[PDB]
Order: C-alpha cells, then structure tokens, then sequence
RNA sequence: GUGGCGGCGACGACCCAUUCGAACGUCUGCCCUAUCAACUUUCGAUGGUAGUCGCCGUGCCUACCAUGGUGACCACGGGUGAGGGAAUCAGGGUUCGAUUCCGGAGAGGGAGCCUGAGAAACGGCUACCACAUCCAAGGAAGGAGGCGCGCAAAUUA
RNA sequence: AAACUGCGAAUGGCUCAUUAAAUCAGUUAUGGUUCCUUUGGUCGCUCGCUCCUUACUUGGAUAACUGUGGUAAUUCU
C-alpha cells in the first residue's frame, strides 16, 4: 500500500475475536505494544465483548479513565491496549483477576485466578546478549528485557517474573519430559509433553509431543510454550 | 504628496501636506535610508534632520530598500511570489512619504516635540527588570515591578502588575534537589 | 602464477601486510598470514583456502559473505565464465488432470571460488544461498563430487 | 551501414 | 533528476520492461561531490530518516595513519598523482576513496626526531629499533609523501588515509613511472 | 560500440529542424578563396 | 543558617530492545500464440577490479578490462470483455446468505523547487504554454453531470 | 477574547484518462537497511595553573497591544 492504514475492517479482525458482521463496519485496530497485532486481545474487546460490564466504546473509555483496570501491576487508560499470553489483569473494584491463556479452541478464555497467582508470571527467553560494559541481557516473549539473569537460562527456556518487582525469581529449562503447550501452527492451543527433540542446524527444529491420553504430533520449535516441570504446571489451568 | 513624519524619542507621529513643489525639490533624486537636511521645508524647520524610512507611490506600492530604479518591478518576496514593488529611488511620483526626524532643531515644531507620548508596558523578565533598574544581585526584582494603575467608570480603582518569569522560587529549589536525589538513586 | 592482475592492487582486506620487524625473522620466510573462516553447517573448509594464495572476496571460506538460506545441489552443465559457473537442476512435474508426469529443468549461474579445482563438466555440486553477488549470482558452491 | 560516413559534393 | 532505479534496466534475456510507475521518493540519486583541492569548503545534506550527510567540496588538510610505525598525524594536501578509476580526476584533482596523494612530510619528520633522536631528512628488553626502507627515505629526501586515502570525502565530508609502504608502495610507485 | 563510445549517424528526431541557418558574413565567396590559399606563410 | 533532606505527577531528551511497519532479495508455481526460432551488446547485454550515488547489498551508475548470458525441457516477440474476480465465515423445510481483498496514475499541459519518521505530496512557488474574470485603463487576482424517452426536486435535509 | 508554541492532515473516502512472473499466491532471509508512536532498560559529580569575592537561574528579539498612513483594489500593505 502507499502508506500505513489506521482502519482496521470488521472483517478483517483477527476470527478469535468472535465479532459479529452486522454491528459496524470496523474493528478496533490495536495500538502498538508488547504483543503482535494478531496474536492480541484489545482492552476494548475483552471489556465489553467477554465480560459485558460496558456497553459501548464510551462507557469502556469512562471505565478506563477511573483507573480500575491494571495489567501486569500497573494502570492503563488506553482502550486499544494489545494484551497477549499470559497476561494478568486485575480489577480491584470487583475484586477479580484474569489470566489470558488459550482454550481448546485456539481462543483467549476468561481463565480467573487466585490473588495469590496473580504475583507472578511466566515469560518465554528470546534472546541472550551482552551489553555494555559486560552486563549480560535478556530479551522475553513479552518485549522485557532483564539485566543480570542467571548464567543457566539459555534460549526456548521459560522464566518466572515477580510483576511487582520485575525480578526472576526462578526459571524452567527447556528439555524432553516438560509440560509444553502449542502457541501457533494447526496443534494450537493444545497441553503435553515433551517426547524428544531433532536439530536441523541452518533450519527449523521440531519437537515432539504427547498428550495426556498418549496421542502424539510434532511441532516447530517457534510454537512451543514451556508450561512447567515434568507433568505439574506452574500456572493454573482452564476448564 | 503627503509627509509621514515620526519623531522616535518622544515617539510622536503627524501628517503633513506639501502641496508646493519647490519644498519637494530638496527630497527628489534621493534614496532611501539616507540623512537629509530639511531646511526647505520652512522656518521652523532650521536645523532639522530627516531619515527616509519608506513610501507609497500613487498606487499604494510600497518601496524597498534594494531595488534601485525610478518605476516599478516584480520581486520575489515571502515560499516566494512575484509581488510589485517601488524603488528606493524618491520621485515625484509618489503618494506618500515617511519620515523620521533624527536631529532637532533651534525651534519646536508644535505638533510633534511639545507634548509627548508615554511609553506604556515595563519589563516582565527578572533579567530585564535588574538590567533596567540597575539592580544587584542582593536587590529584589519583585520591589521594582511596574504596577499599572487602571480605572474605568462603573469600576473600583485597580492595579495590575505582570507575572514575573525567571524568578527563583523554593518550587524551582524543590525540584532541581529532586533531580539530584534522582541521580543519586540510579547511582545506589 | 600472479595474483595481481588487475589495475588496482589485489589484498584481502583483514590481513595488515606492512608490519615491521627485525632482520632475523625477515631473512626467515616471507609468509603472508592466510584469513579463512568455517562456514558453518559441516562443511570442512578445503585445504588449498587455506594454503592457497588467491584474492576472492567472493569465496565463501576466505572472502567476506555469509551462507544462510536454502542449500541445494545440481549437475555442472557450463565453465566458460570467470569465476562462475552454469548448473542445471532436473525434476518432474505432476499434472492432476491426467495424473501423470512432464520433465522440467532450472538453469542457475553460481560463483565458483578458485579453491575448487579439477571440476569437470556432469559432476554433482552443492550449493548454498549467500546475498545477490550480481544481478543473477545469489549463491556460491560449497561443495564438490565427482560424477 | 550505421559507421560509413557519408560523403558531400561542393555546391 | 538522477534515478537509481531499477526497472529502467533491460531484462536478464534482453527484454524491455514498460514502467508501471513513475520515480519514488526513495529512489532518488544526487549529483556526485567533486571534492577539489582548495580552502575547506563542506556542505551538510539531510537524508533519509532525518541524519546528516557531510558533503565535502572543496579540502586541504587531514589527518593520516604511519602504519607501520603507527602514528597518526594531521597534514596539508598537496596534489593528485594516480587514480585507479580513470586519469580525468588525476587531471582535474578530484578527490575519491583509493585515490593516492602527495601529503607534506614534516609532522612524520619532527616525530621522528622527537622519537629516535636519530636524523631524518638532512642533507650530506626489546630496544626502540629505527629502520627504514630506502624508498621512504629517499621520499623523505624529497619532502612529501604518498599517500592512500581511505575514506569518502562525498559522505563523511573528511580525507583520511594511510601512508603508503612496501610492496603496495612499489606497485604505485611501477604505475605512477608507467604512466608517464 | 557500447554506451555509444562509437559514432553513429541515426537520424535523431528531437533535434530535428532545432534551428534554422542564419548567415552574416561581409566577405565576398571569391575574396573567401583567396584569402586561404594566402594563409600564414602559404 | 543564600542550613541539610525530601512524594506523587506533566513535558522533553542520546542510545539499546520491542511493536507498527516499509524496502530489497531466495525458493516454488502463472492464460493463449511457433504461419513469433533465435535473442541480448539499439546508449550494458554477462562478469572482474576501483570508485560516485544511495538507508544499505547490487551494472544502480561511471572509468579500465575480458566475451560473455538465454533458448525446442519453447528463449524472444505478439496477444488475452488478465466491470469482472478472488476469497472468507455462518447455517434443520434444498443459502433470493453476508461481507472483504487490488494493478497504478493524475490534479488546465510538460519541467524545476520547499517540509517531514514516512510523499519525488489529495497540499504552495517560479518560468513557458492555454484559458477566463474585475478595473477610475495605471494594474490585480484564478486552478466535477444533467438533458436529448411531453421531460432535470437525494445536485438535498 | 487575540496572538505565540506543539501535533496531525501520508489513514478512511471518493476516481472517466497503466500494466504477463512486470504484478500476485505460498515459503524463506535481515550475519546487506530504514523508522514517528506503544512497552522495557540507560540517563553524578576525585584532582588535573580558568585566578579574588550567575547556578538562589544566563542573553538577544519578535507577535498580540497603542498610534500615524497610501491606492479603485484583498483579510494586499
């Protein structure tokens, strides 16, 4: 195109959003942030599309406005606010806490948690680099970068985060036996286990998984989410 | 042929029509921004000189100090169009012409010198206000503000001073400590 | 033979060849230092990058590119260009409507560094993607077997 | 054809 | 307008290709920076993504590297010798990367007395060890140095270089007799 | 032959009929021919 | 005492990362025509060295070199209603369902020029060309659809 | 109120005047480049001839405003 478009058609939204076709003829489009455009939920959406407590795009604007909705321990006026996997939400005002994990169904699911689970959350490595003046780096999943991580954690691991301090508190390291979960491809949204994993070097890595009535299939190593240690996940699971 | 003239230091403006050419002769073939000796103009004016800051010719184009021609052309003016300007050039050929006196004479012309006009705003910066009134560093800038006293009919009588900008305060203090205790807590 | 052949002086850029010395190390031998790189995914660097005396920027083990991207092999059809050569990869292409099979063929031009000698036309070569080289060159052999 | 010069008479 | 393009390009088979659109912004191409020899006159261009581009015209001084002894000193410019690309910029003096140079020879000089304590120029526990080739010597004798200039006075808008020496020296030094 | 370093006499359209020849020479034709062969010490 | 310590915000700011992107490549695969069989070097076709320019790699371009590159496994050339499609979701009495996605260009006509992260601008300017308007005759300001079927209101609010 | 400063207008609309790998679909690379904005980092001073007693804050202007005007003529000036 000539430039960059700001108008997102209704039909054009992302199919896990679960629009409807006769209300409007666009979509919020999200606003940049920690998470890619599709693989999003917009505050808009999951305030008044999951959870009805509004009923139009101003009534979510005057709920923002007052400060009640806080994302990973901090508030957020903007309604076009990207929020993606494994991201906690807490509202004060009602006393609830939701955590975004996909379904069965490949969707974001209203998944609420224990106050006490809402401390704490889980963040893919994506990068290791050393910065200025030697001080190693790390670059999450989620656009955190971490200075001082363990000398341990490598790249495909997973790290709990304190949200109130932004500090590791400890980490999950990737190998076979793991309880992993699919994050893209056509075995989305789906929980196992770890069997083995192939190296292709200059190419992609696949890795098998079995789930818990032993069906197995294989995925790249791109869509893999490290969920726990062995078979007991460290987050609360849905339904 | 009308005269512009301005006075800057009592800052007095009048408007003069010469109707008798030989006046005008001493002002012809003279261009503009030069000192000239108005002594034709009559007896009160011995001893004065003028400034030719600008004019009008008769169809209201203004002149410009570069061009140097008796008629008109097309500059480029401000992104630039082709205005009409008239050159700096003094002819007969003009409307109207500016004046501005910069040496007085042995008499007082009864329009312009004998009265006055008051300059009507002081200074607002601090540094403007030390520098005009001669302050020290120990001086307080907020004695010497210019107060302007107002009144209208139907009002009660009111001053009004300006809001001093650049002036210290214990807010500005406040927050130049609290970049420094910034600076010392990424430092710890 | 003569590596300079060209108008301007032929050097391999990260090599510092003016560095002076005493008298003693300079009766010696006067050996260039050789720069070579491992190219990564198994393949071994030939003996004669390393021994040789050739200037190529342009060589995968001891000029300045990088090989990342697809690594595919082909027949040695055509050697009649400088420092490049013409392959030619066969397959078959399967047509549903009569669920058969035609014969097709891609013609690809490679940068073919001197460290490989004795290539024969019909000999396999495998091959890997670096950036464009030229306006038709996008990848440079890697390795050599004979037919 | 397109190198041959072509050649005037003196008028 | 100079255009860098690439669709005004005949095909690999030799076909021709008809335009689909007109130039774009971000194939635009500028006129070439002749930088000549005289006093420093630069010209700074706005580029793409808002940096600075340094366009040199007109220098006369830089600073250049004695490799081989490795000290660095800033010199006048003295004139154009030999050009890799064509001999119209010998001609013309215009400076270009690769282009060799006359540089004047006292900074070298005065560090070296400085240095060594040992006489440069004049007329008729590993120790320091001061040797040096007979060409630089005798280019010494002679008051000016060639010189190889490395960077691209038409982008960074400054001429550095290296002193030339060695076998490089005498390829240049074979051109420079060859072409007279 | 490349990049037109050879000369080529193709008709060139854009420059056709570019101007028209305009003649002010007072010398005579014959004094012209004369004038020539005695040029420098011929 | 021209003491010493301080909170929560607003704005700006060098660099790294991230998001939104944008831009050049790799591979894979396009309809008809051989009564188009040879084409490319017809202002470079293929490549080598050095350089200019460009955000960078690069015949992108210029100087100096070699004579190359493609093709019956169909190169090259010529065509081709290339309003029509392409898709997507949802469904018990057969679906009169729904929606999106584009190939570019221009702003009276061809050139030159200014800003910005992003445009050779849906916007200013100069020259030339062509129109048309006002004036005290000196000068000044400008950039699309309806009828022709006895028939013109949405050319709106 | 007026004026100075900052940001956007390059997206959505609308549109009769071009085009066989040129576009386009899928895959693949940034180790060959660009980036407003969202988010996360980073953002203190020993001495080092500048002497003796601006960092309790340093310099120069310009609009809005007052007033005098010209022409058939702009809110031109």
């Amino acid at each position: 195109a000539r430039g960059p478009k700001k108008h997102l058609k209704r039909v054009a939204a992302p199919k896990h959003w679960m629009l409807d076709k006769l209300t409007g003829v666009f979509a919020p489009r999200p606003s940049t942030g920690p998470h890619k455009l599709r693989e999003c939920l917009p505050l808009i959406i999951f305030l008044r599309n999951r959870l009805k407590y509004a009923l139009t795009g101003d009534e979510v604007k005057k709920i923002c406005m007052q400060r009640f909705i806080k994302i990973d321990g901090k508030v957020r006026t903007d309604i076009t606010y990207p929020a993606g996997f494994m991201d906690v939400i807490s509202i004060d005002k009602t006393g609830e806490n939701f955590r975004l994990i996909y379904d069965t169904k490949g969707r974001f699911a209203v998944h609420r948690i224990t106050p006490e689970e809402a401390k704490y959350k889980l963040c893919k490595v994506r990068k290791i680099f050393v910065g200025t003046k030697g001080i190693p780096h790390l670059v999450t999943h989620d656009a955190r970068t971490i200075r001082y991580p363990d000398p341990l954690i490598k790249v495909n691991d997973t790290i709990q985060i304190d949200l109130e301090t932004g500090k590791i508190t400890d980490f999950i390291k990737f190998d076979t036996g793991n309880l992993c979960m699919v994050t893209g491809g056509a075995n989305l949204g789906r929980i196992g286990v770890i069997t083995n994993r192939e190296r292709h070097p200059g190419s992609f890595d696949v890795v098998h998984v079995k789930d818990a009535n032993g069906n197995s299939f294989a995925t790249r190593l791109s869509n893999i989410f490290v969920i726990g240690k062995g078979n007991k996940p460290w987050i609360s699971l849905p339904r | 042929m009308k005269l512009n003239i301005s006075f800057p230091a009592t800052g007095c403006q009048k408007l003069i029509e010469v109707d008798d050419e030989r006046k005008l002769r001493t002002f012809y073939e003279k261009r503009m921004a030069t000192e000239v000796a108005a002594d034709a103009l009559g007896e009160e004016w011995k001893g004065y000189v003028v400034r030719i800051s600008g004019g009008n010719d008769k169809q209201g184009f203004p002149m410009k100090q570069g061009v140097l021609t008796h008629g008109r052309v097309r500059l480029l003016l401000s992104e630039r169009k082709r205005k009409s300007v008239r050159g700096c050039i003094v002819d007969a050929n003009l409307s109207v012409l500016n004046l501005v006196i910069v040496k007085k004479g042995e008499k007082d012309i009864p329009g312009l010198t004998d009265t006055t006009v008051p300059r009507r705003l002081g200074p607002k910066r601090a540094s403007r206000i030390r520098k005009l009134f001669n302050l020290s560093k120990e001086d307080d800038v907020r004695q010497y503000v210019v107060r302007k006293p107002l009144n209208k009919e139907g009002k009660k009588p009111r001053t009004k001073a300006p809001k001093i900008q650049r002036l210290v305060t214990p807010r500005v203090l406040q927050h130049k400590r609290r970049r420094i205790a910034l600076k010392k807590q990424r430092t710890k | 033979a003569d590596i300079q052949t060209e108008r301007a002086y032929q050097k391999q850029p990260t090599i510092f060849q003016n560095k002076k010395r005493v008298l003693l190390g300079e009766t010696g031998k006067e050996k260039l230092p050789r720069y070579y790189k491992n190219i990564g995914l198994g393949f071994k660097t030939p003996k004669e990058a390393i021994e040789g005396t050739y200037i190529d920027k342009k060589c995968p083990f001891t000029g300045n590119v990088s090989i990342r991207g697809r690594i595919l092999s082909g027949v040695v059809t055509k050697m009649k260009m400088q420092r490049t050569i013409v392959i030619r990869r066969d397959y078959l292409h399967y047509i549903r409507k009569y669920n058969r099979f035609e014969k097709r063929h891609k013609n690809m031009s490679v940068h073919l560094s001197p460290c490989f000698r004795d290539v024969q036309i019909g000999d396999i070569v495998t091959v890997g993607e670096c950036r464009p080289l030229s306006k038709t060159v996008r990848f440079n052999v890697l390795k050599v077997t004979k037919a | 054809k397109a190198f041959i010069p072509p050649k005037e008479k003196p008028i | 307008g100079i255009s860098r393009d690439n669709w005004h390009k005949r095909r690999k088979t030799g076909g021709k290709r008809k335009p689909y659109h007109k130039k774009r912004k971000y194939e635009l191409g500028r006129p070439a920076a002749n930088t000549k020899i005289g006093p420093r006159r630069i010209h700074t261009v706005r580029v793409r993504g808002g940096n600075k581009k340094y366009r040199a015209l007109r220098l006369d001084v830089g600073n250049f590297s004695w490799g081989s002894e490795c000290c660095t000193r800033k010199t006048r410019i003295i004139d154009v010798v030999y050009n890799a690309s064509n001999n119209e910029l010998v001609r013309t003096k215009t400076l270009v990367k690769n282009c060799i140079v006359l540089i004047d020879s006292t900074p070298y000089r005065q560090w070296y007395e400085s240095h060594y304590a040992l006489p440069l120029g004049r007329k008729k526990e590993r120790k320091k060890n001061a040797k040096i080739s007979s060409l630089l010597e005798e280019q010494f004798q002679q008051g000016k140095l060639l010189a190889c200039i490395a960077s691209r006075p038409g982008q960074c808008g400054r001429a550095d270089g290296y002193v030339l020496e060695g076998k490089e020296l005498e390829f240049y030094l074979r051109k420079i007799k060859a072409r007279k | 032959a490349s990049k037109g370093r050879k000369l080529r006499f193709h008709v060139l359209s854009k420059l056709l009929s570019f101007m028209a020849p305009i003649d002010h020479t007072t010398m005579n034709d014959d004094a012209r021919t004369e004038l020539y062969r005695s040029l420098f010490g011929q």
